[PDB]
């Protein structure tokens, strides 16, 4: 059908919270973009109206 | 020959059962709530690789076979575990509040289960129902083994021993003056071996019987090696005893630091294992 | 004897 | 269990 | 301590129920388990099943009780009992598997597709018989022989399915 299909279309958003990576000597760390919390969907199906 | 201790499984509690698997490479002890499963192969190894939360104190473990599954018996529960890539399978539950001791029909369908009541049940592994229940014994019944010819079954309990018709009925019992903790029947056959403070070895059928002392306290187990020429007792005077088969000229006799709960043997003869009051297990090579 | 007595009571 | 017995007992008597 | 008459009589009903289990007492699970009824129920699945007297409906309500909320073991079960049962309308246990794979999303999808299988098979014999037809019910088997590959793949059991679609 069309839902599957449209969730894949605006299928993944990223928030990105600033942390110090914590790792050791390397430029990274200051360039931390950081660890992204990915958030997606698979699958939407309406179930039943019972 | 003579026994040398291979490696010492740290089970941390008292490990009142232990088995070998099968050519064997883990060791599985019961202690208390839990199995546990250890890798002998690899000798650093110090802790187990798996382990198996049956439920209280862990009377008894016993191994199919081919050597798929894993019965657990303690409490009011049997656990079956599927040992194949374990997780509990199935479980049987049975009205006695404890199981002393596990065995296993030769053709792999039945479990016989010792119960505190003195009741022995039997279960159809497949159903994991209850088809029958021999009920002579008083008090629990402590310890069982088969036949050699699997026709017949025979059970110690509090101060008696009793041989089962597979088919069903009681045909023999001895009497004793004390509680018997454990038995043996000799894989060539004509002897029973019994656990007491003595241990003595019961002709099959005929009148004679040896008895031996070399236990200072009670024999808490023993086991027949496969090959049935020769055995072993456990006692809570820790000492392990190798003894020759029917009338036991001592082999060889191992001292352990606390009391000897459990034994077994590698199918082949190669090695044993003990369980011990020192809430551990002691693996030994045996030398020819 | 006993077997007896028991009928009767029942 | 006292009980239980009891009742069996009284079972038996009915039975009779 | 334990009840007066009430606890006792209730363990030793269900010291009895267990006698009766293992020994068919179709009429001492009858009386028995109306005596124990006063979660669990596999015994009283098991009786009408192994003592008839059409043991489909007490799973059925069953499965049905305690549903808000590995997987269900109430269920599992009830599903394996309808293939077996059909082997009324199938198409609409079907319907009723799918609908409780949308509610829940050892896997029933699994189960789902055995049961469209099974009705394949029937399709191919009836489809190769003369009493003689080109497009049809072969067009309809083909469609429905892709459905069931496409559920299984998301060996035995494929080459099982060729060999009936070459039948028909």
């Amino acid at each position: 059908g069309l839902l599957n299909l449209g969730v894949k279309d605006i299928g993944e958003k990223v928030i990105f919270d600033g942390k110090p990576l914590n790792s050791e000597d390397e430029i990274s760390n200051s360039g931390y973009l950081g660890n992204k919390l990915s958030v997606s969907v698979e699958q939407v199906s309406i179930a039943k109206p019972m | 020959s003579d026994v040398l201790g291979s490696q010492l499984g740290v089970g941390v509690q008292v490990a009142n059962r232990l088995d070998s698997q099968y050519d064997g490479t883990e060791i599985i002890a019961y202690a208390s709530l839990n199995i546990a499963v250890l890798t002998r192969q690899n000798t650093n190894r110090h802790n187990n690789v798996t382990s198996i939360e049956l439920h209280s104190p862990i009377k008894s473990i016993k191994i199919p076979g081919r050597s798929n599954l894993v019965g657990i018996i303690t409490e009011n529960s049997f656990q079956i575990f599927r040992i194949e890539s374990s997780e509990p399978l199935y479980f049987v539950e049975i009205d006695d509040l404890q199981v002393v001791d596990f065995a296993f029909n030769p053709d792999l369908q039945q479990f016989a289960i010792i119960d505190i009541k003195g009741n022995w049940s039997i279960g159809r592994i497949p159903i994991d129902n209850l088809h029958g229940t021999i009920f002579d014994p008083e008090s629990s019944w402590k310890r069982i083994e088969w036949f050699s010819h699997f026709q017949k079954i025979l059970v110690f309990d509090r101060s008696k021993m009793i041989e089962i018709d597979f088919m069903n009925n009681w045909q023999t019992e001895v009497v004793q003056a004390s509680n018997i903790r454990d038995y043996k029947r000799i894989d060539d056959k004509n002897g029973i071996l019994l656990t007491s403070r003595e241990i003595i070895i019961v002709g099959a059928s005929p009148v004679r019987r040896i008895s031996w002392k070399h236990d200072l306290d009670t024999t808490l187990r023993i086991t027949v090696q496969k090959v049935l020429v020769a055995f072993v007792y456990s006692m809570r005077h820790k000492r392990i005893y190798m003894h020759v088969f029917s009338h036991e000229i001592p082999g060889g006799t191992p001292t352990g630091i606390e009391t000897i709960l459990t034994l077994d043997h590698i199918d082949v003869v190669d090695f044993l294992v003990k369980l011990r009051n020192s809430s551990e297990v002691y693996y030994y090579a045996l030398s020819n | 004897a006993a077997a007896a007595a028991a009928a009767a009571a029942a | 269990a006292a009980a239980a017995a009891a009742a069996a007992a009284a079972a038996a008597a009915a039975a009779a | 301590e334990v009840r007066n008459y009430r606890t006792r009589h209730i363990v030793t009903l269900t010291d009895l129920l267990h006698l009766n289990v293992s020994r068919h007492n179709w009429s001492l699970a009858y009386k028995i388990f109306a005596t124990l009824i006063r979660s669990l129920w596999g015994i009283g699945v098991e009786i009408l099943d192994n003592l008839s007297n059409g043991l489909d409906f007490l799973q059925w309500m069953c499965q049905i009780y305690s549903s808000k909320s590995h997987t269900a073991k109430f269920a599992i079960t009830y599903l394996w009992s309808s293939l077996i049962n059909c082997q009324t309308e199938n198409d609409l246990l079907q319907e009723l598997i799918d609908k409780i794979s949308e509610w829940v999303l050892a896997e029933v999808w699994f189960i789902y597709a055995s049961c469209h299988l099974l009705k394949a098979d029937t399709l191919s014999r009836q489809f190769v018989n003369d009493n003689d037809i080109k497009i049809n019910q072969v067009i309809k088997h083909i469609h429905y022989v892709r459905t069931f590959l496409k559920i299984c793949l998301d060996r035995l059991i494929e080459n099982q399915l060729k060999s009936f679609e070459s039948r028909l």
